[PDB]
């Protein structure tokens, strides 16, 4: 009925790596390539992205376990799982009222529309709108949210993970802090675990839809010469 | 091979 | 004593082409990742290379002749020559006033030291600037400066042509254009051709000490990541 | 091999 001493150590370094690793001013978009609203938005979100890749590695280095796997397994974790964790870390911005993510001023606000015009369909983007508006009706902790990217990122079930059993025991750890946190400190939440887990299932549904769509545009020369060198090394095949 | 992501990686 | 009609009919298209690629006003400026003031300006730059890169092609592709050449010398001749096209149309922006390239206001106006800041030593810069002075001294016809980018880019002594006869006659014929055109059109201009000439041998050197300090860049991954994919495409090793 | 600039020279 109280959280370990080990499972708060965990919370704690998790949530110091989210706040070292997201900035709620967002004043960095400054520095992207501007949005201009063909694929007139493809420069601005492909920077965003890949500032965003960036951030997500940092805060999985953090992530207690992930720096001691191999660095083969660390670069199939997270090629695999980082626009989940984007999509994941993304929900902070995002917002009921508008339906969009609202980074700034009118200029770092995300409309559906605008993130067509960067080469992305309705059938991807109706269920990502779909997933955050539910996603962000759980009203999550930050001791959750964050919870759940590291969750989502040490999935082993994800393509060329070599240490199946060292990952899954860290998932495990995981998953056991979050039951017991949202069990401890989370009133009203006993329906919330398999929520989040069914939110995961979302993940993967949405990371399949975009890297397909991904595939479109990275065999088009003029809009994969768009992307940045991180963007193309991540979303890409390779060992 | 992953030239960034390694660098990234530390 | 008079050009031909066929000279003048190469001079048309080149002075075209130039219009067609390059923009006295830079407004496309505004789209680059914003310059500031660690290498602080590499993305503004790498931006401003990139984009200046498109035009070069652009302008290649209607310099008679050069595009019967099979595509794998067209490619050959602008990898090996694209820094100097760069360095040579960036004329149009310097300025003896104040010894820098003046397109904009204070933000796309690039010091020597702005270019410092991008990963670049004196020992390019030194000799890039004096070649920039020399170069204006020379107060070129549109008509000169023109065949002037031309005659660089079909030089056949770069790595990797094939087809040596072909370019060879290509430059030849573009060089006795200059050649009649600075005598017929240009009062004082006899001591000019030979001067132009040199300017040629002066990229050589420039682009020499450019590639060497761009491989010191580009295998640094964290100053790498900061290109765009036309860059590392056109300076890189391939086939 | 040189993928961009292919499509760049039409
Ligand atoms: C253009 C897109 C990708 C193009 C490429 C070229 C990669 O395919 C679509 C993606 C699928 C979606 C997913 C998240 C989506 C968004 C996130 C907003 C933020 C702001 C802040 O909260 C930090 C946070 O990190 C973050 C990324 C809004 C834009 C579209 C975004 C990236
Ligand atoms: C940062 C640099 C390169 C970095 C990389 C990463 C490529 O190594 C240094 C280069 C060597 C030099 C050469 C020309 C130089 C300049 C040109 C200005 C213009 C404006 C306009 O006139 C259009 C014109 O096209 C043009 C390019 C000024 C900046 C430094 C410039 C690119």
């Amino acid at each position: 009925h109280m959280l370990s001493d080990e499972q708060m150590q965990i919370i704690n370094s998790l949530v110091e790596a989210h706040h070292k690793t997201y900035d709620d001013s967002y004043s960095d978009f400054v520095r992207f390539r501007p949005p201009v609203r063909r694929l007139s938005m493809l420069p601005h979100l492909a920077d965003l992205v890949s500032y965003s890749i960036q951030k997500v590695i940092g805060f999985a280095k953090m992530i207690p376990g992930f720096r001691d796997l191999t660095a083969e397994d660390q670069i199939a974790l997270l090629k695999s799982s980082a626009i989940e964790i984007i999509m994941l870390r993304s929900n902070q911005s995002f917002s009921l009222e508008d339906m969009s993510w609202s980074c700034g001023g009118p200029d770092f606000k995300y409309c559906i529309n605008d993130v067509t015009k960067a080469g992305h369909t309705l059938e991807l983007l109706e269920p990502l709108v779909k997933f955050q508006v539910g996603l962000k009706k759980l009203k999550l902790h930050e001791e959750e949210h964050v919870l759940l990217m590291a969750i989502c990122l040490l999935s082993p079930d994800r393509p060329g993970v070599q240490d199946h059993v060292r990952i899954e025991a860290l998932q495990d750890r995981l998953c056991d802090v979050l039951q017991a946190y949202i069990r401890i400190q989370h009133p009203g939440g006993r329906l919330l675990y398999a929520k989040m887990i069914q939110k995961l299932a979302d993940l993967r549904s949405l990371n399949e839809e975009h890297s397909k769509q991904y595939r479109s545009l990275s065999f088009q020369p003029e809009h994969s010469m768009q992307l940045t060198p991180l963007v193309l090394e991540v979303f890409g095949s390779e060992v | 091979k992953h030239k960034i992501l390694h660098r990234l990686l530390q």
